[PDB]
């Protein structure tokens, strides 16, 4: 009835605990406000549930604690509308009723909730120790803290501390500023006779004995180079593999004019020097150039070339031993095609 | 013709530098080279 | 009567700088790597004594050091700038901490 | 006083030892992959650098774990000229690795191998070492 | 305000995890292992004693791969007297092992476990620990 | 006949390089040395190379080369007995022979080879490429540098660096000499009540809340300890867990006394103190002990005891954690019995 | 003194070597000379010395390389 | 291939005994004199050579510098073989029973590539 219901907001705040956040309601039918008027509050059936409900979204949704201690809840088939009304609850007493199932506790299993008291309910009987009934619980809610005023020790926790970050990809690295700048002279120069169509010029780079091969990866768009790839994993003859590898320079800048013809973008060069002695010194390029022939005259190619050097007179250097990998561009390796 | 004199005035040499053999054969190598500059 | 401590074939070799440094001490080019730490570094030279060729230092491993070298561009290569120059290596070495071992021939002409 | 196509052979019949070497071991055995580089050796990784025997060791602890599965290897020997009286031989490879829970991704990496010789065993080890994505730069 | 069984029964709970971790670690990722200990930890192994993380991690690297069959465990909490305001378990373990080439060998070891308490997460870590042979002295 | 022997050696010191050691055979019958004297020496025959191996084996067994190239060399099946009579030998030339099968080469498997010469033989021919040859020639001899005057590099050798060192395993660790003077004194104390029969007065010793546990291996002599063997990968039931625990000084003391009587030899007590901190001091120790009671007091017992000890006042330990680990002991245990 | 017999020994071990290519017949005129004019003058020296030629054109053989062996 | 130390005329001289000392050392008559004090004496002797190293001797005679011969060395009839090991015997027999009077003994340098 509403005039007994007028009521019950008094005697929800004359339970109200504004300093600690927390309402009381332990045995709130033998509180002798029930017994004036006439009016009784059960908390088992959904018209005084409701009632509440309705109360409290419309005065505080963002309580921190609440007290249910002794009230008789049989189920809490009613209950399960609490979550999205007050979020903020962080403290739960459920103590002394006759919650039958603890399956029941999977009805308002979507809180994020602090402290939980569950003593006094008979469905503690029905777990054979107490770390069956903690972990049927934590199947529930493993946010909880303390339950039944017990500070719960935190759980089984094992970082391996498996490294999972990978370094930064930095770009060109050559080290010295000296050495930049001549293998990046020694590329213009290079790639530059390259692109010339008449690569005969290269052998005033190349060594006497300056070795050369050219690879491919396995699968065409890229046929005209397949007849000369070189892959040693996959390639068992050995006399094949020494035909099929380039030694004189002779033989190495003619068969590099029998590559169709280039052109480099040597503004998007990708240095990396390996080692640098007294003696030699290593370092590979990656970088894009087109071809201007054949059939495939607008299909774009990537390539790493890894370049040795031995020391030539005049800060130059005499390529020893060269290795050519060459593969069609990536998607957005034709995006930034040249700047 | 000339070289055994040219083999034999560097073993000559070789033996006086180990200060080794006489006076008169010091200066008889003076004369051979003297004579070998002609 | 001229020198010859290194032989034709080690001195024609060419060599790479790590840590390259020139100097202009008059008609002189003077060249030096400051790279090398704790290494044995052994000094060999061949020249005539009034006019100045070329300067080469080797390692155990057989790897050249420090130059010297004059320039036609640059008037003509008189003696005491070079034998400054030379201290000026020797020096540039012993800050490295690398052991330095001299040949006894070049304290007879600079 | 010497052969080539020795020299070429024993570069081919080196390459895939030391390939199925280094790569089963940095998969199997990380941490004993550093001791592979001479104590000179150097590597770029991506374009960052690492000298030393130890940094080495350090850098491969820090590194995630790896599945290598190589596609393509080439192998040159190298001129007596570049190292004198030491027998060296470079490698190019492609491939794929995935690393620990990161996408796979396709790289190219060149080592240069010398052998050293000492009385009780002549041994290799690497001098250089360059690894770097095809999609570093993403 | 704190139960014994449920401390008892966590130990146990908790001890059979520890095993099934360190152990298997040790044999699979021996780079990692160093990381199980805090900064303050110490170990005996066999008398020689190691003492900080760093040196742990130079110790687990010196240390020869494994092959390990564990016989039996037991597990106690200690006492909130040894370690204060500290969940702490110790754990001891008898068992087999076969080392890189070395003779296999059964051995005792004895662990103690504090938890590390952080705002984002409590996590598990090692404060002591001895090893030894039972035929140490052959 | 012998004096065909003494002429012999005239050529042979005629041919005999003191500087190096080496004796040369090539082509003994051109370059008239043979022919001013008209005699053939076939070194197929048995009798004349025997002969020709005595006059070295009485003269210079320390040769360091020899050359037998263009001879006329069927088969070495003779020869073989080479290799014990000039054993310094190391450089060897059967180049422009008749070497027909490589069946001979296993019978000379023990020189010390470091170079050889076996080209212009027909045996090697019979493999397809040179790699096979060369491995079939590390199959006999791996100490060769440089074969037919071609210098062969260093073969593959990668040391994966790995460790299977066992370090040295030390005795008892104290670290400090107070530590060392303090945990064996309490030993001493411990033992020596625990061995008086009524073990009662270790109530003294323990905590009021300190935990004990006893444990065993798993396959007998060790039976009656079985009640309170106490293994967690073998025991899953949770509730038995608690109660195979002792807990209290009192339950720990009054379980305590339900072992058999011992004695255990303190002389040989092997102590490690894992970790002091200024709370806490854990240490195990391991020992042997006899037992005196009952039907096994024959029978001989190894263990393995940690204990855990707060300080307490009057510079004593209060032992926390107790587990004993028993075992019976190795032959070799019993052996060294007392120090 | 034993500069003297050195000496002396040397100079027979060079003219036996003279001696050598006169055994091939090779006439070489200012060495022909050379040699007659040292067999003139060393056969009167060893006569005043008191050792015979023989000594000498072969103990040369080996002062001669006492030096060489010393590079 | 031989080597001549001796003269044929010096190979022949005959000599006297002043303290007469004569062993067998191996296949070896070795002579000596002992009176002979502090006084210069040089090793000559002639003999064949195969690898380096003696086949076989011919005669051992010490001289003075002014010319008188002291010890000898003499291989036997009775024993015709001699390997150099013998002669090594010999040649350390020498020097030592040389040295003993303090006789300086000269050594020719045919000898010492040898022993």
């Amino acid at each position: 009835k509403p005039e007994q219901v007028e009521q019950l907001k008094l005697i929800m705040s004359k339970r109200y605990d504004g300093s600690q956040q927390a309402l009381d309601l332990k045995g709130l039918r033998s509180d002798p406000d029930l017994v004036a008027q006439n009016i009784d509050v059960v908390l088992n059936r959904r018209s005084c549930m409701a009632a509440t409900l309705r109360i409290i979204e419309e005065n505080i949704p963002e309580l921190l604690s609440l007290n249910l201690s002794n009230n008789r809840l049989y189920r809490l088939d009613d209950m399960s509308s609490i979550v999205q009304k007050a979020p903020n609850l962080k403290i739960l007493n459920l103590s002394g009723n006759e919650l039958k199932s603890e399956r029941e506790l999977d009805k308002i299993k979507g809180l994020k909730l602090e402290e939980l008291w569950l003593d006094g309910n008979s469905l503690c009987d029905t777990f054979r120790d107490q770390s069956t009934y903690i972990s049927a619980i934590r199947e529930r809610f493993p946010k909880l803290l303390r339950l039944d005023g017990h500070e719960l020790p935190p759980p089984i926790a094992f970082d391996v501390e498996a490294p999972t970050t990978l370094p930064p990809c930095k770009g060109s690295y050559f080290g010295t500023e000296n050495l930049k700048s001549l293998v990046l002279h020694f590329l213009q120069q290079y790639y530059a006779i390259y692109d010339s169509g008449d690569r005969q010029g290269l052998l005033d780079a190349y060594h006497d004995g300056a070795c050369c091969s050219l690879s491919i990866p396995f699968i065409s768009s890229l046929a005209e180079y397949f007849k000369d790839s070189r892959n040693v994993k996959k390639l068992k003859d050995p006399t094949l593999r020494f035909r099929l590898l380039k030694h004189t320079r002779l033989n190495v800048v003619a068969f590099l004019n029998e590559l169709p013809k280039t052109q480099h973008d040597v503004n998007s060069f990708v240095v990396d020097i390996s080692a640098q002695t007294s003696t030699l010194l290593c370092f590979s390029v990656n970088g894009v150039f087109k071809e201007v022939d054949g059939k495939s005259r607008d299909s774009l190619r990537a390539f790493t070339r890894t370049f040795i050097a031995v020391p030539a007179s005049n800060s130059g250097l005499c390529i020893v031993n060269d290795e050519l990998f060459v593969r069609n561009a990536s998607s957005e390796e034709i995006q930034r095609a040249f700047a | 013709s000339f070289q055994v004199d040219c083999f034999l005035w560097h073993v000559r040499k070789q033996v006086a530098d180990q200060e080794l053999g006489d006076a008169p054969f010091l200066d008889r190598l003076r004369a051979d080279q003297a004579s070998l500059k002609g | 009567r001229y020198l010859t401590d290194m032989t034709i074939e080690e001195m024609s070799r060419d060599w790479f700088m790590l840590m390259p440094k020139q100097k202009v001490a008059g008609p002189l080019c003077v060249r030096m790597d400051q790279a090398i730490m704790d290494k044995n570094i052994i000094l060999k030279a061949n020249f005539s004594v009034e006019t100045l060729t070329l300067l080469r230092a080797f390692t155990e491993e057989g790897a050249i050091v420090g130059e010297i070298s004059p320039l036609p561009s640059l008037p003509g290569h008189t003696n005491e700038d070079v034998k400054n120059a030379i201290g000026v290596l020797i020096g540039g070495l012993e800050w490295n901490d690398n052991t330095v071992r001299v040949s006894e021939t070049l304290q007879r002409f600079a | 006083s010497v052969d080539f196509k020795t020299y070429v052979d024993q570069a081919c019949r080196a390459a895939e030892e030391f390939v199925n070497v280094y790569y089963t071991t940095m998969d199997k055995r990380r941490r004993l992959l550093s001791r592979l580089y001479m104590g000179t050796a150097t590597l770029v990784w991506n374009g960052n650098a690492v000298s030393g025997q130890e940094s080495l060791s350090e850098f491969f602890e820090m590194l995630p774990s790896s599945e290598f599965q190589i596609s393509v290897v080439d192998c040159q020997p190298v001129h007596d000229e570049a190292t004198p009286s030491q027998t060296t031989v470079l490698v190019v490879i492609c491939g794929s690795v995935k690393f620990e829970g990161n996408k796979q991704r396709d790289f190219n990496q060149n080592f240069i191998l010398t052998a050293q010789a000492s009385p009780s065993n002549t041994v290799w080890k690497i001098a250089s070492d360059c690894f770097r994505f095809q999609d570093w730069a993403s």
